């Protein structure tokens, strides 16, 4: 069905960058008209700042450098309805680090009734020079492999503990 | 003996007289051979013509003494009247009641009162009679007055011993006499008439040997009093439990949260009448005609955006589904306990509590649905043995002439019989490639062949008509049978399309060379045969409940038609007709009443429906039961006796057998003389060590552990996994060193065990391909072959690791012994289901092929009228005039044999069969609009089917499990098969607590005081003061309901208080007077343990009631009160034996339970791998799918008793658009497309099905051996 991943936080400079924003309905049959709205802080600033708008299958890009022919929409295509409103930056630079905001404007159409309701999601995104390992992996493969030398030296030594003992009973047949 | 007859004179009379005088002035069991109603003894001989109905004196002395008389039919047929005169005037030398007695004792009489109440039971069946039928009734009611004019006159009227009114069954006639005359001379029609309906149960006195048969089904009801009681306390204590934890649950709707014209909840909900206003304010789905249901927990359903959930209004189902009272919630109990419809009333209770509650459910069922229900199947078969122990006790105690003989000759046993069973096999064979998309060329090709075989199949019966005399033909019924379907298919030939499917009957015809086929045949026979009046008594009972519901609420169903369907027209079932409440009763005995119970409470109210479909349900599956089990043990031992050997007469098969054994060995024997003519300590001490290894109980435990690890790991890769990126990486390292681990466990078992003991192994070879999928997957993702096809499909297989845990736990492996053993029996009662269903599957291709076509409204999924689109290219042109229309056809149909086979499987379980019998009595022909109930009498196919591929295929099957499993007993020495060594002692150990003699008694004490307490305690009025006090406590318990004031909370609560203080204080005083002897007693114990636990749950509940916000574990630690009534069965013996063998069975309940839990976790895996995309319709739901763990095996507990299996299957056979998109796209994973596999979905719940219903059977008879031990002993 539908699932809210978070976005990941971290951006290769010189490469591309996708930055998801997943909003689900509470119920999936129903049916809305959703547009969002991006909004984009740079470090050393404290002012949010609109950088494009999606609505009715034509995106509007703000007149901004920092995101001007580098922004695409990677998000859902072919409906009024959406629930990935994720943007992708084409080549990254250090500008773009910083506090994305997608803020969701749903309306939702019932019998006799249409509510409009807003969801905001928050990112944040740093752009570094080479793409770094998550802890996990690594702390995971290091336990991986000592685990298996420590389960390998069990063995072993029971092995060598039980023959020596095993071999006492042939001579002393 | 046979000279002891004379006729009763005047002077025979007079010197009885004398003799009663004489007795009377002084002041034994007559042969039961010589009772009423019975056979003359062949020792008296043949009667002399001039004393046949006459009367004569009597035989039995000791009514010799007094005044009574015999009279003899020419059946040899005794009966026995009164010598006193009837009503004081008629005589029995009189004349007048000469013909009386004439006339009663007579073949022509009872020919003529069977015929009369035949024709006014088919009279009966008419809803809206002629004005005609008067006469005729009048008629009727003429000759019942003139035969109850006879015996009335015949043995006089309540004034004799042996008079009218002493005969229970003659009040039957004598209400209806009184009835009839009374309501004509008085005149509303609903009962008079219904009253009317008693002139059917008549046929129990006249038809002979049916009183016989209602006796023993009385019999049968009186040795089921325990078990009622036990059913019902254990449904008033769980329906208890579902009050307490359900209490208004089912009235939470999403209720809008904007309003205007400043409007709130209140004032809204008293202006609201009709569901098109009530759909404005609440959420309603798509076609629903109740309410959505919520809940406030996060594992209930959720409301829309702009919707908040609330508790108000009315209750699903007509407001009938409810926990609210203590009456709506033990209605749904038994429900539950019936399985009716239960998987509707489970999914709203989670949807509007959570799914934490499923566990109240497992319970319900494992309980009320199993163990109940074997408890009365258990007894009822007790009942039926030991009437049958002593029924079988008591009884034991020219040319032509050389032409026609060559033809003779010509008839072989070896070939010529083995070529018509081939002949019959391959034209089975060729009937059964008809298919709906079928091109002219193929029918041709069918035609054909079927007309070659009808050919030849006549040239047989012709030849063997001439070869043998017709007289010599016409003795063999198989030859018999034999002619007349070859008269059937020379009629076709000539000439409907069911005439064609009566070729298929020639299968029997194996049955001489098949003997698991000749069973079913034999238990065919015997239900009309050695039983056919306990048949007969339930055709009786059928008919009579049909035209009573018929009578009862023929109008209401009419009048009140708009309260039960929007278009105001008849629904699919009700019971304005005779055939739908036939169909009604049928329904009700498969096992589906609750829905037609909704309909009749709408329209002729709660009450007169609730008993009606009570009494029906009770009757009904008395009889049922009592037939089955009729019919199995009969067939079980009666019919099997081993009398003539394995085919007496040399089975022509077996001729043609032997002629191949020498044929075939004598010529290989030829071609081969033709052929020949023509032409290491230290590796020793390595294996020892690797054994010492292997063999230890911490290798054991490791592995295990492992094992459990392996398997756990599995149920976290559901939809939700990308939010959980750590614990993803973890799992594929983890799975990394589960590889290795095992990699290392293989190589040390070969180490140990050699090559040749390994690999004679199953466990072991079952390891070996699990590690060897594993160890490929492993290195194809290594090497970078990851996202291929079949590696990604073999990925899939990861689902059967926990097959490993098999062979590590001992009652698994003691259970699939059994279940191996069993498997050979089981494989030929498959295979001639197989067969049986074959023919009824080609059968039902032959009739609905291609019929199942329409044309519907795609938006509202409504089919088109007749009157406009009646055709396909109507129905075409609609399409592309009109956007939201389809010609579709159903899912499950009858196309070819195999869809056929998934259309019978779904009848046979109940579970998707009203859709294809909608579609088949719709069905008009092939390109046509289906008509409503064009093709109204298809219903008969279905109870045809439903009856010959149910009743006796299911009879069979345990009939044959049976004996397999009593054979298993036996040869291991008849140890329990399902449970271990150390539970066999512990069952021992168990067995010594249920047998214990009296102890020794506890000895008063010395005080005074204390003295007089001990006699006080120790007297049974204590005891049966506190059973009352319970029962009262239980009442208290029932007051309770939802919507109830304050001041009933504050009373009822005081009164618990005052209970609670009453038990503590004779807690108290057992304390004293017994002492430490006290807890010497294991029900003073429990006693003790409940008063501490309620007064503790008391006192919790209220402090959180009055310093906490909890309601939930209010409820639950509320319901400790239920311990107080759990006293109750220590007053009761039968139930506490009852519960006593359920203690018994528990140990192998338990390990069928652990294999059943160990598969349905590897379906669970399996489902959460294959369908957790599927397009979210029919029983696939936002609350009940594949997506997660949890909810897999919601949906698998579900479907373990066969409960809505069809509406998981549908969705998943979309394959192709317009039923889904192949290209869907999922926000938040990489799975494109909504469709399903039809082939990977339809194995998947068909293999389910087959296991569960396996591992049922298997507990069913591990209970039912339980049982028969303890009550037998
Ligand atoms: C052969 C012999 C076999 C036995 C045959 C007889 C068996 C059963 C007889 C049962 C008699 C039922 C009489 C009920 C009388 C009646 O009219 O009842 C009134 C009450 C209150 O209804 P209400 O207006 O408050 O409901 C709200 C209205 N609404 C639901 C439309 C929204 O109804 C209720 O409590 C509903 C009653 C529920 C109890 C049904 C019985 C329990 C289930 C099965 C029996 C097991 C055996
Ligand atoms: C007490 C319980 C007894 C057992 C009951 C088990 C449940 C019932 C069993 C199965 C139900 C589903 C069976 C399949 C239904 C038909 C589905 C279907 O559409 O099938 C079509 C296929 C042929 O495909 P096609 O003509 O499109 O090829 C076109 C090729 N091109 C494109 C090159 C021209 O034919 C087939 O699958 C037909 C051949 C396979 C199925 C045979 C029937 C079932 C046999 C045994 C079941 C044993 C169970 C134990
Ligand atoms: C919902 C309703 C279900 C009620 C379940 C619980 C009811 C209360 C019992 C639990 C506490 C028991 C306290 C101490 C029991 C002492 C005792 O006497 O234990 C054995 C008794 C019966 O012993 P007996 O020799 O009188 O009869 C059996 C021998 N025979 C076959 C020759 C007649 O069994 C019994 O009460 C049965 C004890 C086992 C109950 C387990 C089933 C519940 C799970
Ligand atoms: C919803 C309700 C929520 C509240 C429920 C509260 C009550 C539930 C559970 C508390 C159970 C407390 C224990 C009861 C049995 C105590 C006992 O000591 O039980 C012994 C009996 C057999 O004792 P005996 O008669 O041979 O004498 C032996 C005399 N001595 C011991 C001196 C040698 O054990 C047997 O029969 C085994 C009977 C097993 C019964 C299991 C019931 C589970 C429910
Ligand atoms: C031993 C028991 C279990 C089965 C014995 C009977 C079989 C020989 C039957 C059962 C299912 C039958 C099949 C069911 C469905 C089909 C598909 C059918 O073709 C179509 O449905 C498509 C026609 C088209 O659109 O052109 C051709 C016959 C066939 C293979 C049937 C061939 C004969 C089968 C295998
Ligand atoms: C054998 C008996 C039948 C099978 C029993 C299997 C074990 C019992 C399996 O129970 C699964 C349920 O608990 C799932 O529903 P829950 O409400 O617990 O899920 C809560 C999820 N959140 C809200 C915490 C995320
Ligand atoms: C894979 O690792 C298996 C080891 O843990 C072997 O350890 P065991 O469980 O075999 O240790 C007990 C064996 N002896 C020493 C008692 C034989
Ligand atoms: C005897 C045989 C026993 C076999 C046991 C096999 C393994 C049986 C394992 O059973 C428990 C798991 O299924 C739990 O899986 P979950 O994914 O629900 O757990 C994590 C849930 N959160 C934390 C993500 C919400
Ligand atoms: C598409 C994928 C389909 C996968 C199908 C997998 C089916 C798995 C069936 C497992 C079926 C169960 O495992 C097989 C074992 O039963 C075989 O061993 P036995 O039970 O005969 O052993 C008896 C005990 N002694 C004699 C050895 C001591
Ligand atoms: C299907 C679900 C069935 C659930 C049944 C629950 C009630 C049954 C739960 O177990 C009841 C116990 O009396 C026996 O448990 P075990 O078989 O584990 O222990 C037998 C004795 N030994 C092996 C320890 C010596
Ligand atoms: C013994 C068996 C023990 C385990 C029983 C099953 C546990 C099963 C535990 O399931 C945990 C979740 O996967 C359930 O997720 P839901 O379907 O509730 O959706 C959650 C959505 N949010 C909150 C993440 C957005
Ligand atoms: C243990 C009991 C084992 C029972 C297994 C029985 C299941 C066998 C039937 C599986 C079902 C047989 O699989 C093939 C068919 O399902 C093909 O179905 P369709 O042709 O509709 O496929 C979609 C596209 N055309
Ligand atoms: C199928 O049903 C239609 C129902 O009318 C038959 O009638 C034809 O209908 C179409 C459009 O409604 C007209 O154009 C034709 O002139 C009608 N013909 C007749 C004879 O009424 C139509 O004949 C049917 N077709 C088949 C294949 O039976
Ligand atoms: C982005 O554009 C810069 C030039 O400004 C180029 O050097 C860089 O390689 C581009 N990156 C990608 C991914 O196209
Ligand atoms: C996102 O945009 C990139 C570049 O335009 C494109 O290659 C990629 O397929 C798009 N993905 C989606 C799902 O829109
Ligand atoms: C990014 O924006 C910063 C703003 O200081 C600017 O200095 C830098 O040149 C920009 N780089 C590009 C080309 O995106
Ligand atoms: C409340 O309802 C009354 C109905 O007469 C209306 O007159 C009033 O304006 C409403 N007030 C608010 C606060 O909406
Ligand atoms: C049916 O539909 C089309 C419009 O989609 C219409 O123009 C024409 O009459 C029909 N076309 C075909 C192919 O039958």
């Amino acid at each position: 069905g539908c699932v809210e991943v978070d976005s990941e936080t971290e951006a290769v400079y010189g490469m591309t960058f996708k930055i998801l924003c997943i909003s689900c309905k509470r119920r999936s049959e129903t049916n809305a008209e959703t547009f969002t709205e991006w909004t984009f802080r740079q470090k050393g600033t404290e002012e949010f700042v609109k950088i494009l708008r999606y609505e009715n299958e034509v995106l509007q890009l703000e007149e901004d450098e920092r995101f001007e022919g580098r922004v695409v929409w990677n998000g859902s295509r072919g409906t009024k309805d959406l629930q990935d409103l994720s943007i992708f930056i084409t080549n990254v630079t250090y500008n773009h680090s910083g506090d994305y905001e997608c803020h969701v404007y749903r309306l939702l159409f019932f019998e006799n009734y249409e509510h409009n309701t807003s969801v905001v999601k928050k990112i944040h995104i740093e752009v570094v020079d080479k793409a770094n390992r998550d802890m996990a992996s690594i702390v995971s493969e290091i336990m991986m492999y000592v685990l298996i030398v420590v389960l390998t030296i069990w063995l072993v030594a029971e092995m060598i503990y039980c023959y020596k003992k095993i071999a006492a009973a042939t001579e002393t047949a | 003996g046979p000279q002891s007859f004379v006729h009763f004179t005047k002077q025979s009379l007079a010197l009885i007289e004398q003799r009663i005088a004489e007795r009377k002035s002084k002041e034994p069991k007559p042969s039961s051979d010589l009772e009423a109603g019975k056979q003359l003894p062949f020792i008296y001989g043949d009667i002399p013509p001039g004393m046949v109905s006459e009367p004569l004196e009597d035989l039995d002395p000791y009514y010799a003494d007094k005044k009574t008389f015999i009279v003899l039919n020419k059946g040899k047929t005794i009966f026995r009247f009164n010598a006193t005169p009837a009503l004081y005037m008629l005589s029995p030398f009189s004349p007048l009641r000469r013909i009386s007695i004439k006339i009663l004792v007579h073949s022509l009489f009872s020919m003529l009162i069977m015929c009369t109440i035949l024709t006014n039971c088919i009279f009966m069946t008419m809803n809206n009679p002629p004005d005609w039928t008067k006469n005729v009734e009048y008629t009727f009611t003429g000759i019942y007055t003139f035969e109850s004019l006879v015996k009335i006159l015949a043995r006089g009227f309540c004034v004799g011993e042996f008079t009218f009114l002493r005969d229970p069954w003659n009040w039957l006639d004598f209400v209806v006499i009184v009835f009839a005359y009374l309501t004509e001379f008085v005149n509303n029609v609903s009962a008079l008439r219904t009253f009317r309906v008693l002139r059917a149960l008549k046929t129990i006195s006249v038809i002979p040997g049916l009183k016989t048969i209602v006796g023993a089904l009385i019999q049968s009801v009186k040795k089921l009093s325990d078990v009622m009681i036990l059913t019902v306390f254990c449904l008033s204590v769980f329906a208890l439990i579902g009050l307490q934890l359900f209490m208004g649950n089912l009235k939470h709707k999403c209720f809008r949260n904007s309003l205007e014209n400043n409007e709130t909840l209140e004032s809204i909900m008293n202006t609201l009448e009709s569901e098109e206003d009530f759909r404005k304010y609440f959420y309603y789905l798509e076609g629903s005609k109740d309410a959505l249901l919520c809940g406030f927990s996060t594992d209930s359903g959720q409301c829309p955006e702009g919707y908040t959930c609330v508790k108000i209004g009315r209750n699903p189902d007509y407001g009938y589904t409810s926990f609210d009272t203590f009456s709506w919630a033990f209605l749904a109990l038994f429900r539950l306990m019936t399985q009716d419809y239960w998987e509707n009333l489970y999914q709203q209770t989670l949807r509007a509590a959570g799914k934490t509650y499923m566990i109240f459910f497992v319970v319900v069922i494992f309980l009320g649905s199993f163990y109940l229900i074997n408890l009365i199947l258990a007894v009822v078969a007790m009942a039926y043995e030991e009437q049958n122990q002593a029924n079988i006790e008591e009884a034991k105690q020219p040319y032509w002439i050389k032409f026609k003989k060559c033809i003779y000759f010509i008839v072989m046993d070896p070939f010529v019989d083995l070529a018509i069973t081939i002949c019959i096999v391959l034209n089975t064979l060729f009937m059964a490639m008809e298919h709906h998309p079928m091109t002219e060329e193929f029918k041709n090709v069918l035609a054909i062949g079927n007309l070659v075989f009808t050919g030849i199949f006549a040239a047989e019966m012709v030849l063997k008509l001439i070869a043998m005399d017709p007289y010599e033909y016409f003795q063999v019924g198989w030859n018999i049978f034999d002619s007349l379907i070859v008269t059937l298919s020379l009629v076709e030939l000539f000439l409907l399309s069911v005439l064609r499917s009566f070729r298929l009957l020639r299968v029997f015809k194996l049955a001489k060379s098949w003997p698991t086929l000749n069973m079913l045949i034999k238990i065919i026979g015997n239900s009309v045969g050695a039983l056919g009046n306990l048949t007969l008594v339930l055709a009786i009972i059928v008919f009579i409940f049909a035209v009573v519901g018929m009578q009862l609420f023929g109008k209401s169903y009419k009048e009140c038609v708009c309260k039960i369907n929007d278009d105001c027209t008849l629904p699919r079932w009700h019971m304005n007709d005779f055939f739908h409440s036939f169909l009604i009763v049928f329904r009700v005995l498969c096992g589906e009443w609750i829905e037609t119970m909704w309909d009749c409470m709408e329209v002729a109210g709660q009450a007169m429906c609730l008993i009606v479909y009570m009494m029906v349900m009770v009757i009904g599956n008395l009889v049922v039961l009592n037939l089955f089990l009729a019919l199995l043990l009969s067939s079980f031992s009666s019919d099997n006796l081993t009398a003539i050997e394995e085919d007496p007469d040399a089975n022509n098969l077996q001729i043609a057998v032997t002629r191949i054994k020498k044929g075939i060995n004598y010529v290989k024997q030829t071609l081969r003389e033709f052929i020949l003519k023509a032409f290491g300590k230290i590796w020793w001490n390595i294996r020892k060590t690797c054994y010492k290894i292997v063999e230890h109980s911490w290798f054991e435990s490791f592995i295990v552990l492992m094992i459990l690890l392996s398997s756990g790991a599995l149920a976290f890769e559901d939809i939700y996994i990308e939010r959980k990126k750590t614990i993803k990486i973890i799992l594929e390292y983890a799975d990394k060193i589960f590889t290795y681990i095992f990699i290392l466990e293989m190589l040390l078992k070969w180490i140990a065990y050699g090559y040749k003991t390994y690999f004679t192994n199953a466990w072991c070879w079952l390891d070996f391909l699990i590690v060897d999928v594993s160890l490929v997957t492993l290195v194809a993702n290594t090497l970078g072959y990851s996202d291929l096809g079949p590696i990604k499909s073999l990925r899939t297989l990861r689902a059967l690791r926990p097959l490993r845990a098999l062979s590590r736990f001992e009652g698994m492996r003691v259970v699939v012994n059994a279940l191996i053993g069993a498997i050979p029996s089981i494989m030929n009662v498959l295979l001639v289901c197989l067969i049986f269903w074959l023919i009824f599957s080609i059968m039902g291709v032959n009739l609905f092929a291609g019929k199942f076509y329409e044309c519907i409204n795609t938006t509202d999924g409504s089919r088109f009228p007749a009157s406009q689109v009646p055709n396909r290219s109507e129905c075409f042109a609609l399409m592309n005039v009109s956007q939201n229309v389809r010609w579709k056809n159903l899912k499950v149909n009858f196309d070819n044999v195999g869809l056929g086979y998934l259309s019978l499987l779904q009848v046979a379980t109940f579970k998707g069969w009203t859709i294809i019998m909608y579609a088949a009595v719709d069905s008009v022909n092939v390109d046509k609009q289906p008509k409503y109930e064009y093709s109204l009498y298809m219903y008969i196919y279905f109870v045809v089917f439903i009856i010959f591929g149910s009743f006796f295929t299911l009879n069979l099957f345990i009939g044959v499990i049976i004996d397999n499993f009593n054979q298993q007993k036996k040869k291991l020495g008849g140890q329990d098969i399902f449970m271990t060594e150390e539970q066999k002692k512990y069952y021992n150990a168990m067995k010594k607590l249920g047998s214990k003699k009296p102890q020794k008694p506890i000895p008063r004490p010395g005080n005074k005081i204390q003295g007089c307490i001990f006699d006080l305690v120790t007297n049974q009025a204590f005891d049966i003061s506190i059973m009352v006090l319970i029962c009262l406590n239980m009442v208290t318990m029932m007051v309770e309901k939802e919507g109830q004031s304050q001041h009933m909370t504050e009373v009822l609560y005081w009164i618990n208080v005052v209970f609670i203080i009453l038990f503590t204080g004779e807690c108290v005083l057992k304390l004293i007077s017994l002492r430490h002897y006290y807890f010497t007693v294991g029900w003073n114990i429990f006693d003790f343990v409940v008063v501490i636990i309620s007064i503790v749950g008391m006192f919790l509940a209220d402090l959180i009631e009055t310093y906490f916000v909890s309601p939930t574990l209010f409820r639950v630690i509320r319901l400790a009160r239920i311990g107080r009534i759990l006293r109750l069965v220590k007053g009761a013996k039968g139930i506490r034996t009852l519960l006593f063998a359920l203690m018994m069975s528990l140990p192998a309940l338990f390990n069928i339970g652990l294999l059943l839990f160990l598969v349905m976790f590897i379906y669970a895996i399996f489902g959460m791998s294959n369908f957790a995309y599927v397009k979210k319709e029919d029983g696939i739901n936002d609350m009940f799918n594949f997506e997660t763990f949890g909810n897999s095996m919601i949906c698998l507990f579900q479907i373990t008793t066969s409960a809505g299996w069809d509406g998981l299957l549908a969705p998943i056979l979309n394959s192709k658009p317009p039923d889904c998109d192949p290209k869907k796209v999922h926000p938040g994973s990489s799975v494109e497309g909504d469709c399903g596999n039809p082939s990977v979905g339809i194995f998947y719940f068909v293999s389910y099905i087959i296991i569960s219903f396996l591992v049922v059977v298997n507990m069913y008879i591990a209970v039912i051996l339980e049982n028969f031990s303890v009550a037998t002993e």
